[PDB]
């Protein structure tokens, strides 16, 4: 978008300042209009986590089973105690079997 | 009626499939140049001649 | 593979399956004079068939999702 | 068709039958035109040039 | 499948390539426009020197390979 | 080891692209060598 | 029953094309069908390729 | 000891020799390879082949003809060369039977290989094959039927023979139309054997069924600038004169004068000579003038001023065909108009075929010359149609020359092999086995015919053998469904000359190849 | 569409496949070559063969044993490898019969080639050969004579 203005000789510092101002305004707007639930309800929080996982998963080859994987992911994250360490969630890949055969071990 | 004649060559089938594949490839090549919304192809021969 | 005409035999078997409700009618590869696989004792595991279908569908989806190759 | 076990001779005869039927069908859709009708000639030329 | 003894470009690739060639030709002579424009000094790789501001002369003297660039030069 | 009547048939059909790509460079090299040897050897 | 229903690029959907003046002579479609069917029949009666 | 397997070396660098076992192996492999290649293009259900030339032009050819397949292949096996030359000579003698003779020779050589493996001297095989060939030839000659006396029956035989010849080619799609076309074209020759009197013109575009035999004649030449483009009740004069910067044939002559006025006078004299020649030509009272050579500007201007159409550059074939179709006499002198016959036709005009324009002669006087317009979708289709039509015309001309006919569909081979077997079970020694192998090859011919259709070849051949054993001498392969039937009723007729030539050529080539026990090749150039 | 005869290239460089007719031709040629090599050394009037090693020692070996002949040859035809392994296993099981089993296998494969050329499905040939083998084994067993009782 800023390439045509560069080609016509606009000083780069003006573009940098405009980018900084626009980004600051956009971040402030995002923080302002973001929807949050100030209730700490267990069921509502779990539903929010499941929906976020489904949205983050509905772009890959496992999108057909996105609900199943999202539920297991939410369960696995909730079983983590306080630091949510990634090394505490083992991932084992075994050849053969359908995607629905994948299981989460408590 | 039974087992029937056994085709022990399989070369004619391969030739037919190759011919069909070549024809289908040619059609898919000249498929986008069809109708009022079809575009043109620019072809440069062995020499420097250019034909749109 | 057994020498019979594919389309005619498959169409006849499918028509027989539709007409009389019997999902055991198959391709008489050994020419035993009957199509009922229950009588011929042609038995395969349900788990095997389910795994076949599931794996084939998964691999087909994964191949269809690919739209770019970057070989060196 | 060939992968279904059909000999590549029944295919040719059936295609000939389909071609004859299609020629008859197209002749059914035809409309007589006279060279004295300039509008039809102009429309045909415009349709020919639409894709270029 | 085509088995055509040559290279083939299709879609956005060829369009972008043509626009590239046209933009390169334009940028060659963009600096010789208007009273604050400046001349160019062409050398014919045998020692012959040509100094000019005319766009037609510059485009005629340059060696052009891409068909779209040739189209612009002929234009 | 028999069947000397190979009748290679459509074998070379699938390799015309590579064969002709090599043959173009081979012909260019042969032409260059002929032009180089047009003067030399003839009365060298 | 719409005999003349065709693709309308200008409208963007399906409509009568005789109102769009998109017409062609019968001896274009007829010739194309006949020659294409003949070529397909000729190709189908081939089972080997020989290099001279 | 042999030349190669000796402590001393006796050969040039690159030369070699192959002794009995190796030479027989190479010859049998080459012959069997040729037979297997040419087969599968045999019988009504035979397929075509693609001949992709590797040269600079890279000519593409699609054909069912065995001779054209065999001639356009790079062959290094000498026995394969023998078989190729056999096929070429077969094509030269008669139009049809190249694939049949090649396959028969290959089967005979395969049986010979089996017999040699059975420890039988090749001379015994050759003697047995000579006896079998004699018996089969006598049986086929006795089986021949002649219908030249009856006109309607002879025409029916011609129709059947043309249909049988065209049944295996690409023209089988429109077999009736092309059969009638070829029969009419041959009958228009009025007994003349010159197939060059029939011209096949291939014009791209249109269906194969659009091909037709013109009622008159067609020429692919042009007309002068100021000459009429349409003449009714034309009186045609065909000529083979120069009429182009016509020089007196005294090669040592020259013009030597002292002024340019004399040069102008000599030039005017030359123009007057050409004008007088044109006047002498016009004295014949003609409307259309056809010259084999070119016609220059001045003679064509003179012709146009006289309202006479002048067609130039019609080659030797062109002038011969016009003379045949119109009855005119090719003349090179014009001092005795009363001694020259002029061709006559009802109408001459220009016709529009495809995107090209041709001269059309209609209502011709004699008509003993034909033009056939072939329309097709591809160049390969046109070429194959021309080749198939040539085969049909050649066979029809042979049948006109010799009206004896035999029954096709394997009936002739079946009766030949029945006679051969009857001779074989009457002779002691291994010559009986050689004759049995001859009969096996004769059986293998219709066996391959049936195999090409996917039918139960073994069962059909066994049924045919049995039927010929009881006495049914007309049974053959009914290819409509896959049964056996009477070929007298079905009208699967074929020329006796073609079958006799196939048998004799195949036997001769098998005999000459079998006699070889040493192949010696010189150093290649 | 054949794997090798396809516009896209699947195999690595130097890898290839032979389809039905080509594979059958190769197998039959190899088997017949092995059978013809081993034969002519069969029966009382058989003749020995000289085996010249191409190694540094160039060991010389003249022999009549079929297994010995088949072991010391450079074999690239896979069907020939099958027949060679058959002969070796036959030698391991019993002392004699290597030449006989090799020749019998070669003759059977020649007949199979003829039957295939006669448009017969190889499964039918295999079933017929199984029935024939059963009948032949039963007949051979029915003719065996035992003399172990009498010294
Ligand atoms: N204005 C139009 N609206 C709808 N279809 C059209 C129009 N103009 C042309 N066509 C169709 O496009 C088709 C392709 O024509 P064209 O692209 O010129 O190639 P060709 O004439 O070789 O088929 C024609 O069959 C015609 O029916
Ligand atoms: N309609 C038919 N029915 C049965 N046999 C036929 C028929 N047409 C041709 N044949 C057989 O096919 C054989 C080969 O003929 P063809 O392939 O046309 O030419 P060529 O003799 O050159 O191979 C002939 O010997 C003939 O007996
Ligand atoms: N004296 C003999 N008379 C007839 N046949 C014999 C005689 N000796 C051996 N044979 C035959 O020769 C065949 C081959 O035996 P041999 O070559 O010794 O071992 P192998 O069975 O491994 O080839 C046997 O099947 C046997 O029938
Ligand atoms: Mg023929």
């Amino acid at each position: 978008q800023v390439k045509p203005y560069v080609e016509e000789g606009l000083h780069p510092q003006i573009i940098i300042r405009a980018f900084r101002t626009a980004t600051q305004l956009a971040v402030n707007k995002i923080k302002e209009i973001a929807v949050t639930v100030k209730k700490a309800d267990k069921v509502e929080q779990r539903k929010l986590l499941e929906k976020c996982a489904m949205t983050a998963l509905s772009s890959k080859l496992i999108s057909q089973q996105k609900a199943f994987f999202a539920k297991m992911v939410v369960d696995a994250v909730m079983m983590l105690d306080d630091l949510l360490q990634l090394k505490m969630i083992g991932i084992k890949k075994v050849q053969g079997g359908a995607l629905e055969d994948s299981q989460l071990v408590a | 009626r039974g087992k029937g004649a056994y085709q022990d060559r399989d070369k004619p089938a391969q030739i037919r499939f190759s011919n069909i594949s070549a024809a289908k490839a040619v059609a898919d090549a000249i498929r986008t140049s069809l109708g009022p919304k079809g575009m043109d192809k620019m072809i440069q021969d062995g020499k420097g001649d250019v034909t749109i | 593979n057994s020498g019979m005409n594919p389309i005619q035999t498959m169409t006849e078997v499918r028509a027989r399956q539709v007409k009389e409700m019997n999902p055991a009618l198959g391709i008489d590869c050994l020419h035993k004079g009957t199509n009922d696989m229950k009588q011929q004792h042609v038995i395969e595991t349900l788990i095997g068939k389910k795994q076949q279908i599931s794996l084939a569908t998964q691999m087909v989806r994964m191949i269809l999702k690919i739209d770019d190759i970057r070989k060196p | 068709l060939l992968q279904k076990g059909i000999h590549p001779t029944i295919i040719s005869e059936s295609f000939q039958k389909a071609l004859e039927k299609g020629i008859e069908i197209l002749t059914d859709m035809s409309r007589p035109v006279e060279l004295s009708d300039r509008e039809t000639l102009l429309n045909s030329a415009t349709t020919s040039l639409n894709s270029k | 499948p085509l088995s055509v003894f040559g290279d083939r470009s299709t879609g956005e690739t060829i369009r972008s390539q043509n626009v590239m060639a046209a933009a390169s030709i334009a940028n060659i002579v963009k600096s010789s426009l208007g009273p604050v424009g400046l001349d160019k000094m062409l050398v014919d790789d045998i020692g012959d020197v040509t100094i000019t501001n005319d766009g037609a002369t510059i485009l005629k003297l340059l060696e052009v390979e891409h068909p779209a660039a040739k189209v612009l030069c002929e234009l | 080891l028999a069947g000397e009547g190979i009748s290679v048939n459509t074998g070379p059909k699938g390799v015309i692209n590579d064969w002709r790509r090599f043959k173009q460079l081979e012909t260019e090299q042969r032409e260059e060598q002929c032009r180089e040897m047009e003067r030399l050897i003839k009365k060298l | 029953g719409e005999k003349t229903a065709g693709i309308n690029v200008r409208k963007g959907g399906i409509s009568n094309i005789l109102e769009e003046l998109v017409v062609q002579p019968l001896l274009v479609s007829v010739s194309a069908l006949t020659l294409a069917t003949e070529t397909v029949r000729s190709i189908l009666k081939i089972d080997d390729v020989v290099n001279t | 000891a042999s030349l190669s397997l000796a402590p001393v070396n006796i050969f040039k660098a690159g030369a070699d020799e192959e002794r009995a076992e190796t030479a027989r192996l190479t010859s049998f492999i080459g012959a069997i390879a040729i037979g297997d290649l040419v087969k599968s293009t045999l019988g009504p259900k035979g397929m075509d082949k693609i001949l992709l030339s590797s040269g600079r032009d890279a000519s593409l050819m699609v054909t069912n003809d065995g001779a054209t397949i065999l001639k356009n292949i790079g062959v290094d096996n000498p026995a394969a060369k023998v078989l190729v030359d056999m096929s070429r000579v077969q094509d030269d003698e008669v139009g049809d039977g190249t694939t049949s003779v090649t396959v028969l020779a290959a089967e005979l050589l395969r049986e010979a290989e089996s017999l040699i493996a059975k420890k039988i001297h090749p001379q015994t095989i050759i003697a047995g094959w000579r006896e079998a060939t004699k018996a089969a030839r006598e049986a086929l000659l006795s089986s021949a039927v002649d219908h030249g006396s009856d006109e309607v029956k002879f025409r029916q035989d011609l129709m059947n023979i043309a249909g049988t010849t065209l049944s295996s080619k690409l023209l089988t799609h429109h077999k009736d139309h092309f059969t009638k076309l070829a029969v009419e074209a041959v009958l228009r020759l009025k007994g003349s054997g010159n197939l060059e009197a029939i011209h096949i013109i291939k014009k791209l575009g249109g269906s194969l069924a659009d091909s037709y035999l013109d009622e008159g004649f067609l020429l692919d030449k042009k007309i002068g600038v100021n000459q009429p483009k349409r003449i009714e009740n034309a009186k045609i004069l065909i000529a083979n004169t120069g009429m182009d910067t016509d020089k007196i044939k005294i090669f040592g002559s020259r013009v030597r004068v002292d002024s340019t006025a004399k040069v102008a006078e000599i030039e005017h004299a030359e123009k007057e000579k050409m004008k007088e020649k044109v006047e002498r030509i016009l004295k014949h009272g003609i409307n259309c003038f056809i010259n084999r050579q070119l016609i220059y500007n001045y003679p064509e201007q003179l012709f146009g001023a006289a309202g006479v159409m002048a067609i130039e550059h019609a080659d030797f074939a062109g002038v011969e065909r016009l003379a045949l179709v119109t009855g005119g006499e090719i003349a090179s002198t014009f001092d005795h108009p009363e001694l020259v016959k002029l061709g006559s036709c009802k109408l001459i005009e220009e016709v529009m075929i495809g995107e090209d324009k041709l001269i059309h002669f209609s209502g011709v006087a004699l008509g003993e010359a034909c033009t056939i317009v072939l329309r097709g979708a591809t160049q390969q289709i046109l070429d194959e149609a021309e080749r198939s039509l040539h085969d049909a015309l050649c066979v029809l001309a042979q049948t006109v020359k010799d009206s004896r006919t035999v029954y096709g569909g394997g009936c002739s081979e079946m009766l030949m092999a029945h006679a051969v077997t009857q001779l074989a079970n009457r002779t002691p020694g291994k010559e009986a086995v050689a004759m049995e192998s001859y009969a096996k090859a004769l059986r293998m011919l219709p066996t391959i015919i049936a195999d090409n259709a996917g039918y139960d070849s073994a069962d059909l051949v066994a049924q045919l053998r049995a039927a010929h054993s009881e006495g049914n001498t007309t049974a053959g392969l009914d290819m409509r469904e896959g049964t056996i039937g009477d070929m007298a009723i079905l009208g699967i007729t074929e020329s006796f000359q073609v079958k006799r030539q196939v048998l004799l050529s195949a036997a001769e080539a098998a005999e000459v190849i079998l006699r070889v026990d040493n192949i010696i090749k010189a150093a290649p150039r």
